């Protein structure tokens, strides 16, 4: 859905890598554990609040309400 | 004097180091202090003038209040709770306003520089939204498509950490001693060896081996601390040290003066 | 050795929630028993026309993230698309009280 | 080779096919 | 609802000091004191700083419940001397200690300062 | 309840200050009792948050795959090679005042989950309320304010 | 709800035997979970393919 | 008035580990009273022993009922506090073998010892004691 | 043994669109 | 039934609970939504005046509330609206109805009842963050984990009826069943598994923790006892420090296979004067049973003592168990290698001799023993083998588990699991069954329609190989789900037979 604010474990401002962690696979063809390691957050608290959030708001706003 | 300090590393947002001559208990209410008490400033209050997008209205609330702020003349300011006025007086909050629209045909975002101080900042550095990216993006809100409006007005006081994790500024702490074992306050878990069954500590090599052989050191005494305090970013690394000693100091003193006065 | 067939996988014996027990094999059975009692009355989500499809009871979590955990036959139940819960960091500690 | 035989890996394929067929509610449906 | 409210988490309650002193009766120059609205963080520190002195005799300090925010403190100290001034001295020395703490980072920062 | 099923309800709530915490200092969602373990006789949920840490690390995601070759062996030196424990335990320090601990702790990540059954739809009291008209008794139903 | 529509259901009686079909049979292979039963005076009469 | 009511330097046999990480077991023989016999339980690492090991073992009636117990105070105590392995516990039992050998098992707190001897049958002691043992 | 913990599946199509 | 011997009552609460360590068995933790929902009456005297009248003063709300007061004739006039407020003078002779101020007495229920227990009475101490709580001691004769189950509460509303439930229902005259003839209470699984670690000779304990613990059981008469050993430090055993939270004059005697008074199996366990002398703390001593602690107490002592004790070593058992702290894990469970592939050869050799037997048997030239028929014999010689085999594996891994193991620390230490735990999940299983005869033809000619025609090879009928840990093959999973199964099914059953003759 949205991914989410402040890690229930660590609690660093979480989600400004969001859309970058996104663009690291694309364009980048870019494995993901180097990318999460260029990414830079060297705990795993964090690591895994991207690892596991699946999106469902894109799935949400491609409706046409109103 | 007394407490001697060493730093080893620093940066604009984690900060780690070397505590000697100091006391377990000193430490253990330093990392109490550290992570409960440290005042700042958060948005609390939240009035919906309209919403539509395809998220609960409480929803955007919650979501709001994680977003951390400039936090630097916080003591200027006053609590609600102490203020003598009522609904908050720009000596005592601050005020939010936050607008987007649907324009696009392509899905929109909302980031969190896009909201805007509105009252009298009365020119004490309060207040702005942090960024941290490369491209100025404070993180995000909420995605709308051609059709929705959201008008936001909020108002935010001063919280502390320690009856709501909103105003808390530490969110990590690392906190070692004895990386050797030497004070022998716990054996580890083994089923064949104690030494290979584990790994080394990053601490190794501040302090030399046991030297393989001598007798149980009795009289000795916790010390030598590593300390890597790392903050949210919401306030600067120093200042939420000096700031939690400080507020250590007068609530210790309050009670002292407390006491003289029973 | 005088085989005709042989299974797909052996792994398909199994049912829909009987999917989502993780290493199913690795625990005793009544708590396989138990977990696919219990699985029915987990919340979630459970469609994504919920905005509009109205019905009398419904239960919404906020953040919900797929297990980290997982066979592979629940990619085939979507249930990595539209998850049960969320992970957490769990700890087994007689911590004194509670 | 084309013509070798099968690791017990590869019958995840044979799944989805199967799957992407009939789907789940195959037998109301039917 | 009406259970005791959330103003015990930090906040003094009104028509109600920050602590009451109680005297024993079980051992000669022993008194509790009544501590509420705070935890641990002052707990811990002042006894075991008030344990490092060594003309006072014994202390401990304890929760009664987590759902309260309060905590007790037991003390005596030998004949004459006594455990109220006993514990002001306590407090001055964690004042002083830490005040030097203060400094001492203060300036430790300071001459790290990059370039 | 778990994956596994082991439901109850929660004792009370701590806060940080006082939570165990370990030299990274990640401090835990929830913690229970390990009698649940050598009785209920639940490997399976060790096994999940093992390779769910070594998850993590990696990465990569996991599997599960009931009729398969995965061991605890590779688990464990997949995850030793990450610079952990070869098995989970951990140092780990006190809430309160931050000495050491004497055993250590398996702890780490594992996925749970909500169920329905919540508390304000249970929480029921009456004293002298409405009368049933067939029997002249307390009515029935926490809907009416029943008994 | 995907549990939910691959139900089935059989009627027995009020108390019945137990060899008879309220325990599981080794005919139920490949076809039927055994493990998804539900659990109470009901176990063994509703299953699930 | 506090005084020492057996002394005596004791030889250890050898001794037991007992699967055990902070405490051992003693047994031991008089040079001397070639009747008595000496074992006692120890904290064998914060005193480490090792076989072949002469040993002294003291009564200490007193140091000169108890009050609550009073934190060292680092002046000069003029007392029976100056050997090493200072020990203090309580009897429970009283044993008499052979007719003559007399026995009694006091204890420390969780710790045992067996000590005989028949000459001091009535100076030997009673319900509680200390031990002191030289280097 | 490599023993197989983990498995790929798209450097495997583009094996095959090579191979094919 | 449904409106005679039973019926619809009044003044009723149910929620569910949680447990904690700091209440003792009196008590009942009640919240106060409920508290203000409640009511109970009082009267009016020259002794409860005062207070009375500040409680009415205090209005509906405030938690030491009123809600109704009773004049001398058939009068209820109710608080809430009540525009008189601060104006009764509230005369002698009346009837006042206040919420539930603390230790007040209070019936407990929990369906379903069997026995002269699930009947305690309480005192209450009034709490927050709405639930109720209780004492961890009380919960196996409440039958009743935390899994959810609700609890059912009535309070009395005159002065005979709560006389009699505070001299009859209460628990301290309740310690032990009179069904079972012996105490049925007991300290339970976490605080064993504390205290057993406490007790060990090996271990001691410093200042800051002995103070806390002294100062933390409620009856410390401010005397510290003395130093155990001295030398560069003060320090204390376990046993020294429960000794003071053992009340004095107590006696009891284990002696049981080893225990020649300098116990070198640290076995049995003996107390003079209320001081721990020597041994281990173990439940076969202080849970529950015929020599126990506790009925050693309660029948000497006197029946209220007893509570108080379970609070005391209860908080200082809980206390100290904080800062050791205690876990398991998986390196409890694998073992050694070598002694793995002991347990490998032990199942093969028993399959060899099981082949052999099946051998004798196929070249028709057998015993044919007594009373049974051949194939039964044949039966009852490979169950044994197999059972024989199970359980030397499990007495060899349980010898070769090790003495820092948790879950050996666990189970001798007693609460939970057993050596049959241990074993079953670590090394083998054992053929599962129904009804003895292990798993019969279902098809024709054969087991499971994977194997070939006529077999009953331990594979064949499904003798369970492997332990828990390596994992299974699917047929064994399916056999174990069977066995599983017909567990469930005979429950489900049994339990509306019982109730009915039971009734
Ligand atoms: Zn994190
Ligand atoms: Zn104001």
């Amino acid at each position: 859905m949205i991914v989410p604010v402040r890690c229930f474990s660590c609690g660093k401002v979480v989600g400004d890598k969001w859309e970058s962690y996104l663009n690291l696979l694309q364009e980048d063809e870019l494995d993901e554990g180097t990318a999460l390691s260029r990414l830079g957050l060297k705990r795993y608290c964090c690591r895994r609040m991207i690892l596991t959030h699946v999106d469902l708001i894109e799935k949400f706003l491609r409706y046409n309400p109103l | 004097e007394g407490p001697q300090v060493k730093i080893r590393e620093a940066s604009k947002d984690n900060v780690d180091f070397i505590l000697s001559n100091v006391d377990l208990a000193m430490a253990n209410s330093l990392r109490r202090v550290m992570i409960a008490e440290i005042p700042t400033l958060a948005i609390d209050s939240v009035e919906v003038e309209t919403n539509t997008t395809v998220l609960a209205d409480e929803f955007i609330a919650h979501r709001l209040g994680l977003i951390p702020l400039q936090s630097m003349d916080i003591e200027q300011l006053e609590y609600s709770r102490d203020c003598f006025c009522e609904d908050h007086c720009d000596k005592c909050s601050v005020v939010l306003t936050l607008q987007a629209f649907g324009e696009s045909e392509s899905t929109t975002n909302v980031y969190s520089k896009d909201l805007v101080i509105v009252s009298n900042l009365m020119g004490r550095n309060i207040g702005h939204p942090i960024i941290q990216d490369k491209e100025g993006n404070g993180v995000l809100i909420c995605k709308l498509r051609k059709g929705q409006e959201l008008k936001l007005t909020c108002v935010a006081k001063k919280g502390i950490a320690k009856e709501h994790a909103k105003w808390g500024p530490a969110a990590a702490i690392e906190f070692e001693y004895d990386p050797w074992n030497k004070l022998k306050h716990t054996d580890y878990w083994y089923e064949q060896d104690s030494a290979k069954e584990w790994p080394q500590s990053k601490n190794c090599e501040y302090e030399d081996p046991p030297n393989e052989g001598d007798p149980f050191d009795y009289k000795a005494q916790a010390d030598t601390f590593y300390m890597n305090v790392e903050s949210v970013g919401s306030i600067p690394v120093d200042q939420v040290v000096v700031r939690g000693i400080d507020t250590l100091q007068k609530k210790v003193a309050s009670i002292l003066l407390a006491l003289t006065q029973m | 050795t005088t085989f005709t067939h042989c299974e797909i996988h052996p792994s398909m014996i199994l049912g829909v929630a009987a999917s989502i027990i993780p290493f199913p094999d690795h625990n005793q059975s009544p708590r396989n028993t138990y977990q696919s009692a219990m699985g029915k009355q987990a919340m979630g989500v459970f469609l994504t026309n919920y905005n509009v499809r109205m019905d009398t009871m419904a239960n919404i979590l906020y953040y919900p993230q797929k297990p980290l955990g997982t066979t592979r036959a629940m990619e085939y139940l979507k249930f990595r698309e539209l998850p049960a819960g969320q992970n957490a960091i769990v700890a087994i500690a007689c911590y004194s009280g509670y | 080779d084309e013509s070798a035989p099968i690791t017990a890996e590869d019958s995840w394929a044979v799944i989805s096919a199967f799957f992407r067929e009939k789907g789940l509610v195959s037998q109301q449906l039917d | 609802m009406n259970a005791p409210d959330r103003f015990e988490l930090f906040l003094l309650g009104e028509g109600e000091s920050k602590l009451k002193i109680d005297p024993d009766t079980k051992a000669p120059n022993a008194v509790v004191i009544t501590f509420e609205k705070e935890d641990h963080t002052l707990g811990n520190l002042i006894r075991a700083e008030l344990l490092n002195d060594r003309k006072v005799l014994f202390a401990a300090y304890k929760v009664e419940h987590p759902f309260f925010a309060r905590f007790k403190l037991r003390i005596q100290t030998t004949e004459g001397y006594d455990p109220k001034d006993a514990l002001k001295n306590a407090c001055n020395s964690i004042i002083n200690k830490l005040g030097a703490l203060k400094t001492n980072f203060e300036t430790e920062w300071n001459l790290q300062t990059l370039a | 309840a778990s994956r596994h099923g082991q439901k109850g309800t929660i004792g009370i709530t701590y806060r940080r200050e006082d939570m165990p915490f370990t030299a990274e200092g990640i401090v835990p969602d929830l913690i229970i009792n390990p009698h649940a373990i050598p009785s209920r006789m639940t490997v399976a949920h060790l096994i999940e948050c093992l390779l769910s840490k070594v998850a993590a690390l990696s990465g990569n995601e996991g599997d599960a795959s009931p009729f398969t070759d995965i061991t605890v062996e590779g688990i464990s030196k997949l995850l030793r090679e990450h610079g952990y424990q070869s098995r989970g335990f951990e140092v780990m320090y006190n809430g309160h005042t931050g000495k050491k601990l004497m055993a250590q702790i398996f702890f780490g990540p594992t996925y749970y989950q909500r169920l329905r059954h919540m508390v304000d739809d249970k929480i029921h009291a009456r004293a002298r309320g409405p009368m049933q008209v067939l029997t002249r008794q307390p009515v029935e139903g926490r809907s009416r304010d029943g008994g | 709800t995907l549990s939910h529509l691959r139900r089935t259901n059989t009627p027995i009686g009020r108390d019945g035997k137990l060899a008879k079909p309220r325990q599981l049979h080794n005919t139920h292979w490949g076809l039927v979970c055994p493990a998804e039963t539900p659990e109470g005076q009901a176990c063994g009469l509703v299953k699930n393919l | 008035m506090s005084n020492t009511l057996f002394d005596d330097i004791f030889q250890v046999s050898e001794v037991d580990p007992g699967r055990y990480n902070k405490v051992c077991r003693i047994e031991a023989a008089s040079t001397t009273q070639d009747q008595c016999k000496l074992t006692l339980d120890i904290n064998v690492e914060l005193f480490p022993v090792a076989a072949q090991d002469s040993l002294t073992v003291t009564i200490a009636s007193s140091l000169n009922a108890t009050r609550s117990w009073r934190p060292p105070q680092a002046g000069d105590r003029s007392l029976a506090d100056d050997y090493d392995y200072v020990m203090y516990g309580t009897a429970y039992k009283f044993e008499e073998v052979s007719k003559d050998l007399i026995a009694v098992y006091y204890s420390f707190g969780g710790l045992l010892m067996r000590l005989e001897g028949n000459y001091r049958n009535l100076n030997n002691l009673q319900e509680n004691a200390y031990l002191l043992i030289r280097r | 043994t490599n023993a197989s913990p983990f498995i790929k599946r798209d450097r495997m199509r583009r094996n095959f669109l090579r191979m094919r | 039934r449904g409106n005679l011997m039973g019926k619809r009552v009044d003044f009723s609460a149910r929620t569910v609970i949680s447990g904690d360590p700091n209440l003792e068995l009196d008590q009942v933790g009640v919240p106060k939504s409920i508290a203000k929902t409640l009511t109970y009456p009082e009267v009016v005297t020259p002794y409860n005046i005062d207070r009375l009248t500040q409680l009415v003063r205090n209005g509906p709300n405030e938690h030491p509330g009123a809600k109704y007061v009773i004049r001398d004739s058939g009068d209820r006039i109710d608080l809430r609206y009540s525009k008189r407020a601060g104006d009764i003078q509230l005369q002698y002779g009346w009837k006042v109805e206040r919420h539930i101020m603390d230790n007040d007495p209070v019936l407990f229920n929990r369906q379903p009842s069997l026995h002269k227990m699930s009947m305690m009475a309480h005192r209450v101490k009034v709490i927050p963050y709405s639930t109720f709580r209780l004492n961890l001691s009380v919960t196996s004769p409440y039958n009743a984990d935390f899994d959810g189950d609700e609890m059912n509460l009535h309070v009395p509303q005159s002065e005979e009826t709560r006389a009699e439930l505070s001299q009859l229902c209460a628990v301290p005259l309740q310690i032990v069943s009179p069904q079972s003839n012996k105490p049925c209470m007991g300290i339970v699984q976490d605080t064993l598994c504390g205290i057993r670690k406490l007790t060990l000779r090996d271990t001691f304990i410093e200042l800051d923790q002995v103070l806390n613990m002294l100062y933390w059981v409620p009856d410390w008469d401010g005397v510290i006892p003395t130093p155990a050993i001295i030398k560069p430090k003060p320090l204390w055993s376990g046993k020294q420090i429960l000794s003071v939270a053992i009340p004095n004059g107590i006696h009891l005697q284990r002696f049981d296979e080893g225990t020649t008074l300098l116990s070198p199996k640290d076995n049995g366990m003996l107390i003079i004067d209320g001081q721990i002398i020597f041994g281990v703390v173990e439940k076969k001593t202080v849970g529950s049973s015929n020599g126990g602690l506790i009925h050693v107490v309660t029948r000497e002592k006197g029946p209220q003592v007893c509570a108080k004790l379970f609070g005391n070593i209860q908080k200082v058992v809980n206390f100290w168990l904080l800062h050791n702290g205690f876990s398991t894990g998986i390196g409890d469970t694998i073992a050694d290698g070598p002694t793995m592939r002991e347990i490998t050869e032990t199942i093969a050799e028993a399959k060899k001799k099981v082949l052999d037997v099946t051998k004798e048997a196929q070249a028709n030239l057998l015993t044919a023993k007594h009373g049974m028929t051949l194939r039964e014999s044949f039966e009852d010689n490979v169950v044994r083998f197999l059972n024989e085999a199970r359980d030397k594996a499990g007495r060899l891994a349980e010898v070769n588990l090790k003495d820092l193991n948790n879950v050996k620390q666990m189970v001798m230490a007693g609460s939970k699991g057993s050596f049959i735990n241990i074993a079953q999940m670590s090394a083998c299983v054992g053929q599962q069954s129904v009804e003895g005869k292990r798993i019969a033809f279902g098809f024709v000619d054969r087991t499971l329609p994977h194997f070939s025609k006529d077999d009953y090879s331990p594979e064949s009928k499904g003798f369970v190989e492997n332990s828990y840990l390596r994992g299974l093959t699917p047929q064994e999973f399916f056999f174990h789900a069977m066995g599983g199964r017909e567990g469930l099914i005979d429950t489900a059953v049994k339990t509306a037979e019982t109730g009915y003759i039971q009734r």
